[PDB]
This record gives C-alpha cells, sequence and structure tokens, in this order.
C-alpha cells in the first residue's frame, strides 16, 4: 500500500503538471487573440478616411 | 480572466486532500480490528475466571 | 513635440461688487423666468384642457342621445383640469418658496459676500 | 504540490504583469488618427463655408 | 518564457513599427494626390481666369 500510493503520488504529481502546461497554453491562446485583433480594422479605418 | 485558469491552487488541493482521503479509507479498512477480538477475548476470559 | 511625447505630456497632465449684481441679476432673471415660464405652460395646459372639455361636451350636445362613453371622457376630462389646477396652485406655492429659496442659496454664499456690506 | 503551485503563481504573475503592461503602453495611436481626420475635416469644411 | 516574452515582444515591435510604416507611406501618397490635385486646381483656375 505505501508503494502504491508513492505511484499514485507518482501519477497525480504528473496529471497535475500536465493541467499546469495546459492552462498555460490556453493562458496564452487567449491573450495571443486578444493581441490578434489589433490589426486590418484600423488600416480600413484610414481606407475609409 | 479565465476562472478556472486562475484558480489551479484551490482546485488542485481539493484533489490532494480526495487522495488523502481515499487513501485514509483503504489503509483503515483493513487494521485495528484484530485489537478488539484480542481485548474481547481478555474481558470475557475475566469474567470467566 | 511629436505625436507620442504630447501624449505622455497628456498622461502628464493628467496625473496633477459692481459685477456682483449684475451676476445675481443673470442667476435670479434665470430662476424667475424658469418659474414663471413653467407657470405660463401651466396656463397654456388649463386652457388646452378647459378647450378639449368643450369640445367633448359640445359633441355630447350634438349627439340627441347622452353616449355614456362619452360621459366617461368628459369626466376624465374634467379629472384631468382639476388635477391640473391644483399642481397649479402647489405650483405657483412652491415657486414663490423656490424664489425665496434661490434668494437665500445665492446671497449668504461667498461669491456675494459683500452685498452683506451692502 | 505547495512548491509546483507556487511557481506556477509566479509564471501567473508575470504574465500578468507582461500583458498589463503592453495593453497599458500600446493603445495610444487611434486617438491620434480619429484627432486628424476631425481636424483636416473641419479645416477642410470652413474655408468652403467661406467659399 | 523570458526568450518567448521577447520574441512576442520584438514581434509586436515588429507588427507596430509596420503599422507606422504604412500609415506614414498611406498618408504621404495621400499628401502627393492632395499636392497634384491642388497644382492642377491652380492652373485650371488660372487659365480659365484670364481666358474669363
Amino acid at each position: 500500500q505505501f508503494y502504491k500510493i508513492r505511484d499514485a503520488n507518482m501519477q497525480e504529481l504528473e496529471d497535475i503538471e500536465r493541467h499546469f502546461e495546459q492552462e498555460r497554453s490556453n493562458l496564452l491562446n487567449e491573450f495571443k487573440a486578444k493581441i490578434q485583433a489589433t490589426f486590418k480594422k484600423h488600416l480600413d479605418l484610414e481606407e475609409q478616411y | 480572466m479565465n476562472p478556472s485558469q486562475t484558480q489551479k491552487g484551490k482546485i488542485q488541493i481539493q484533489v490532494s486532500r480526495g487522495s488523502i482521503d481515499l487513501l485514509v479509507r483503504t489503509m483503515y479498512e483493513d487494521i485495528n480490528n484484530i485489537k478488539l477480538k484480542n481485548e474481547r477475548f481478555q474481558k470475557k476470559k475475566r469474567a470467566e475466571d | 513635440k511629436t505625436l507620442y511625447d504630447k501624449a505622455r505630456d497628456r498622461f502628464k497632465e493628467s496625473s496633477k461688487a459692481q459685477v456682483a449684481m449684475e451676476i445675481k441679476n443673470e442667476v435670479m432673471q434665470k430662476l424667475k423666468e424658469r418659474l414663471l415660464s413653467r407657470a405660463e405652460i401651466i396656463q397654456r395646459r388649463l386652457e388646452e384642457q378647459r378647450q378639449v372639455l368643450e369640445q367633448k361636451e359640445a359633441q355630447v350636445a350634438k349627439r340627441q342621445e347622452i353616449d355614456p362613453k362619452q360621459e366617461e371622457e368628459i369626466r376624465d376630462i374634467n379629472f384631468k383640469i382639476d388635477i391640473l389646477e391644483q399642481r397649479a396652485l402647489r405650483f405657483e406655492s412652491m415657486a414663490l418658496q423656490k424664489y425665496e429659496e434661490m434668494d437665500n442659496r445665492l446671497n449668504k454664499d461667498a461669491r456675494l459676500a459683500a452685498l452683506h456690506r451692502k | 504540490v505547495n512548491i509546483l503551485e507556487t511557481e506556477f503563481d509566479l509564471e501567473r504573475e508575470e504574465m500578468v504583469k507582461t500583458h498589463k503592461t503592453q495593453l497599458k503602453e500600446l493603445e495610444d495611436m487611434i486617438e491620434t488618427v480619429k484627432e486628424e481626420d476631425k481636424k483636416k475635416t473641419e479645416e477642410a469644411q470652413n474655408e468652403f463655408s467661406q467659399f | 518564457k523570458e526568450q518567448e516574452i521577447s520574441q512576442q515582444d520584438y514581434l509586436f515591435a515588429l507588427k507596430s513599427e509596420h503599422d507606422k510604416q504604412m500609415t506614414l507611406m498611406r498618408q504621404d501618397y495621400e499628401r502627393q494626390v492632395n499636392d497634384i490635385k491642388r497644382k492642377y486646381d491652380l492652373k485650371m483656375q488660372n487659365l480659365t481666369k484670364e481666358m474669363e
């Protein structure tokens, strides 16, 4: 039981880290999508000016 | 901000508490009932002798 | 100064008796105009109500048989004219009281302190 | 678990600071373009009214 | 992650300087169009005037 719990702790740690990079990647996706909206719309602004 | 992204700490700590409690149940399912029978024999023979 | 430096400067900016008498004439004229002009507006409402009621009563007279729905409309017109009359009387009372109220609120403020020595 | 949450807390702090800083600094130009548009419009308007 | 942030910042600086480049060059071509328009305005007006 001791070593089985140790192994379960290993797997839970690995899943925790995996969810960590998952959240990091989702946050980076959010930020990049938000910043990417800073584009051709304003060029069309002058296009219509 | 994504509410789920920003709260890794509490959710993981909940997972950890659940793992701790589930392990406690598993390890506790098979110990300490021997002492009950030993002491009950002790006291039965006490009232007997 | 470049437009960008101009924006920075804007940010830094954002970070940190004789004439009194005519001024008082200005303020009190504005107040009296407001109050009495709403008074004539109330008068206009009263006369319009009276004209609509007289039109309705003439219409009733034209109809040989009294139309009960026109009776309800006539009573509604009567209620509206009466309520306008009551609101107009209360308007006169509150307009005199607000004229004096603004008189007090203006004469005893700093920008017309010297009036006291007068 | 505490350490693994801690370093990601610091990483989240760092990315939050970065994104907040760029969002704060970058937005300074659309105002200039709109002001240019309005000012040129008014300038073209004034002498046409004069004509 | 510091290199990732620095690359993101460099990419956005490149994009922003491209924004400035496009804005300025388009403004300059439109200024040229206006200059041509006004020179032609003045020539047309002048000639039509002495003809008048």
